[PDB]
């Protein structure tokens, strides 16, 4: 689980 | 014509796209996908040390607006794509759609529709797909968008600056006021390459007060993971950077984003530790960095897996 991709997306909009 | 899914990692020069799957084990798979049937302008390039006789070429007109167009619309988004061709040298060509089905927004069409990419000269007759690119192109020429505007388009060519005359003065002149920037690359978890606005400075930014595991010619424990942690949140994202200090050309600072502080996040995840040589230049309260690190150490997270509490 040390490859943590964000749940919420970090978008430019 | 097999629709496969994926997530936009970054937008490349000539509007090429890197797509990734989600972490199912270790590093997520990557895929460079060139857009079929269209040709976008080439971004500025800096000559590699591998090729010493080569020199830095600038931006082609409307190349950077083309990259910025896709960056604003694709970064972090889920897309579906189909591969049309795969050259023997490994290069893949295909179509990219915004959404979950192939009837969503066609990226190639969006570019051509706004005069940010032109049709490739085909010698044969247009297929159904190549026909709409023609319609998009004519609508763009009629509206005089982008490359179809009146003049050079030389104003869209960045005066890229890979160095700074006097780093200390440049940082002090901003008085720790947040600077609009784009995170172009991620070396490791706590050091990134940022494009500073409005004068297009390409600089190296190190996070103040912390240090992630790094690579040295090779990766340290949790180096690749920490890099991905920062990459999956900030790569080609619009951010604000507080220019706090500098050492030579390297700039010490803090990256601001509506979703949170990556410096605190890295510490709380145990992907980084507090360092005392630079913690004084952290302007957003050093005591919170201590709390974030203390949080992770108590739970033996990542880099603190082999931590031995005093007793
Ligand atoms: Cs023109």
């Amino acid at each position: 689980s040390d490859w943590n991709a964000p749940a919420e997306e970090w978008g430019n909009w | 014509p097999t629709v496969q899914r994926g997530i936009i990692k970054m937008v490349l020069s000539g509007c090429a796209i890197i797509v990734r799957g989600q972490p199912r084990g270790g590093p997520p798979p990557e895929r460079q996908i060139n857009l079929s049937n269209i040709r976008a302008g080439n971004l500025a390039r800096r000559a590699a040390a591998t090729q010493p006789d080569a020199k830095d070429t600038p931006d082609e007109p409307w190349a950077f607006p083309a990259r910025e167009f896709l960056r604003k619309k694709l970064i972090g988004k889920e897309v579906c794509f189909t591969i049309e061709n795969k050259t023997p040298q490994g290069r893949e060509y295909g179509m990219i759609y915004l959404g979950k089905d192939t009837n969503g927004e066609n990226i190639a069409e969006s570019l051509v529709a706004e005069g940010l990419a032109t049709r490739r000269e085909g010698m044969r007759a247009n297929n159904p797909e190549q026909n709409r690119l023609s319609e998009c192109e004519e609508q763009a020429k009629a509206a005089k968008k982008g490359m179809w505007s009146e003049g050079n388009g030389s104003h869209t060519i960045r005066d890229l600056k890979y160095t700074i005359e006097n780093p200390r003065h440049f940082v002090d002149s901003h008085h720790q006021k947040p600077v609009n920037a784009i995170i172009e690359h991620v070396r490791d978890g706590s050091v990134v390459r940022a494009l500073l606005l409005p004068d297009y400075y390409l600089v190296t930014v190190m996070l103040s007060g912390i240090k992630c595991p790094t690579f040295r010619r090779t990766p340290e424990p949790f180096a690749a993971e920490a890099k991905f942690f920062t990459e999956s949140r900030l790569l080609q994202r619009d951010v604000q950077i507080i220019l706090e200090s500098c050492h030579n050309q390297n700039i010490l600072g803090t990256i601001l984003h509506p979703n949170g502080n990556i410096t605190e996040l890295l510490l709380k995840e145990g992907f980084a530790r507090c360092v005392d040589w630079s913690i004084a230049v952290y302007t957003r309260g050093a005591e919170k960095l201590r709390a974030a690190e203390r949080f992770a150490k108590e739970r033996r997270l990542r880099i603190w897996r082999d931590y031995v509490a005093p007793t």
